[PDB]
RNA sequence: CUCUCUCUCUC
RNA sequence: UCUCUCU
């Protein structure tokens, strides 16, 4: 049983091992100092460049159409560089095999897309706790209100099952009822081959959702929407009921913590074998890792750089739809709703005035450190709906869940004396996005 | 509008706070 | 609750 | 090689 557990805590470190040897070779063919290889921006787009090479449905999509006045076997992106105390960009353009030899030979010979799955959920959650995604919502007739199951709602295709167990409720709900109102709108949806793959992927879709609800009424009601032959209005609807009820009644929602690959390139360059000591996505070593990395990031003219750097963290660590009294007990500050944050997303956009932008580092320290958890809580005839909106008038917003778990100090490594908070003062806010 | 409910990350005992009488409103 | 799960379509 | 909190 330990040695199970040894095994998997050394193939994450692998994974984030090559993430970070990565970083570094790029890092030195980019001719970028130690301050500009630890800015969070040119992190990202040296990320973003591994994506997009190993995208390779979009890669072939391109070399069949051309896009304009680009070459479909290059990547890019926006690279800064200080000349001078003052900051420029620049836009440099690498082959894509290139990138996939440069990553492959960080991995060892090997196409690890374990640490590409990575990087595109530390991307997903960083959009998460920037941008909402009201108008999605409301063009696929959800409300904008459930924003709190819409983690993950950025991730691309290409994650798989890694990203399905991080990708929420709601976003779930939503690209079924994309598929429902495709085949509402085209008969021709789930006929042929092609129909015989969608409906295989109706049913792979239904099932990780029936996996992500908790409650045997929700599972039941997912399992008679999954047996529709030709899910018309009347699923949609239920997939609608489920995501409302999901509000209350939560599900299982997978949430770790992947950190940029600036902070684990510097950990590599500093000496830590990844392989050797292990890594965990849910536990104490990415807030140990984050105590003592220092990471750069561009702050526009009349920005607040702790409000950033409260967004980077919460992005860190998947927090962006937590509340907000145990975010700011974990961090140890305020955490400021998004409505009251002077700051902007952390990229920076081609138009902008690449003359008054200054440097602040990010603040990426908590006091606390805390278990991430999956489990959304405790949820205490034919026709399920009415056994469902029993089962949520019986709940209040004051039931205790995960009883007996607390907050460990940095210095309790193996989780030994959790602290619980008492929350039992004058009222802050709790929803970020309120 | 807004955010109506919490999904918990940490595995913190807490009250998972949510505004009932909106959910409920749509339930009624 | 960690981990392999792999992707209807570039979207 | 794109941009964006909040129908
Ligand atoms: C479908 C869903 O997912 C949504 O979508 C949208 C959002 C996200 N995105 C995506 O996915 C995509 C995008 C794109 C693009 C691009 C890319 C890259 C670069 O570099 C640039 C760009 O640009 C643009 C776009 C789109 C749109 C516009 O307008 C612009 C793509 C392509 O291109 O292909 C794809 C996908």
């Amino acid at each position: 049983e330990r040695q199970n557990a040894t095994e998997i805590r050394a193939s994450v470190g692998k994974m984030i091992d090559g993430i970070g040897r990565f970083y570094i070779q790029m890092c030195t063919e980019l001719k970028l100092s130690d301050y500009e290889g630890r800015l969070i921006q040119n992190s990202l787009t040296i990320e973003r460049m591994v994506l997009s090479a190993f995208d390779e449905r979009r890669n072939k999509y391109l070399e069949e159409h051309p896009s304009a006045g680009k070459d479909p076997k290059k990547t890019g992106g926006p690279i800064y560089r200080r000349v001078d105390g003052k900051w420029r960009r620049e836009l440099i353009l690498y082959d894509k095999e290139e990138i996939r030899r440069i990553w492959r030979q960080a991995n060892n010979g090997d196409d690890a897309t374990a640490g590409l799955t990575h990087m595109m959920i530390w991307h997903s959650n960083l959009n998460d706790a920037t941008y909402q995604r009201t108008r999605a919502l409301v063009r696929t007739g959800m409300d904008p209100r459930m924003c709190s199951l819409m983690q993950g709602s950025t991730l691309p295709r290409r994650s798989g099952a890694a990203g399905a167990a991080v990708k929420g409720v709601g976003t779930m709900v939503m690209e079924l009822i994309r598929m429902i109102k495709r085949g509402i709108n085209d008969r021709n949806f789930w006929r042929g081959e092609n129909g015989r793959r969608t409906r295989i992927a109706y049913e792979r879709m239904c099932n990780i959702l029936k996996g992500k609800f908790q409650t045997a009424a929700q599972r039941t009601m997912v399992d008679q929407v999954r047996e529709s032959r030709n899910p018309g209005n009347a699923e949609f609807e239920d997939l609608i009921f489920l995501a409302r009820s999901a509000l209350i009644l939560r599900g299982s929602v997978a949430h770790k913590s992947c950190l940029p690959a600036c902070v684990y390139g510097s950990a590599v360059a500093s000496g830590y074998d990844f392989e050797r000591e292990g890594y965990s996505l849910v536990g104490i070593d990415p807030f140990r890792l984050l105590q003592n990395s220092q990471v750069y990031s561009l702050i526009r003219p009349n920005e607040n750089p702790a409000h950033k750097s409260q967004l980077v963290w919460m992005a860190c660590h998947s927090a962006a739809f937590e509340d907000l009294r145990v975010s700011s007990f974990i961090r140890g500050t305020k955490v400021v709703p998004r409505g009251k944050l002077s700051t902007r997303g952390v990229q920076i956009a081609s138009n902008e005035n690449m003359e008054t932008m200054e440097s602040s580092t990010l603040e990426l320290r908590s006091r606390y450190w805390a278990i991430r958890t999956r489990s959304g809580g405790n949820t205490n005839t034919s026709d399920m709906r009415t056994e469902i909106i029993r089962l949520m008038e019986s709940a209040r917003p004051e039931d205790v869940s995960f009883q007996g778990r607390g907050v460990f100090e940095l210095s309790d490594e193996k989780a030994t004396s959790p602290i619980v908070p008492s929350f039992d003062m004058s009222n802050e806010g709790s929803y970020f996005f309120g | 509008s807004g955010q109506i409910s919490i999904q918990p990350t940490f595995s913190v005992q807490r009250n998972l706070p949510f505004d009932r009488p909106t959910i409920m409103a749509a339930f009624t």
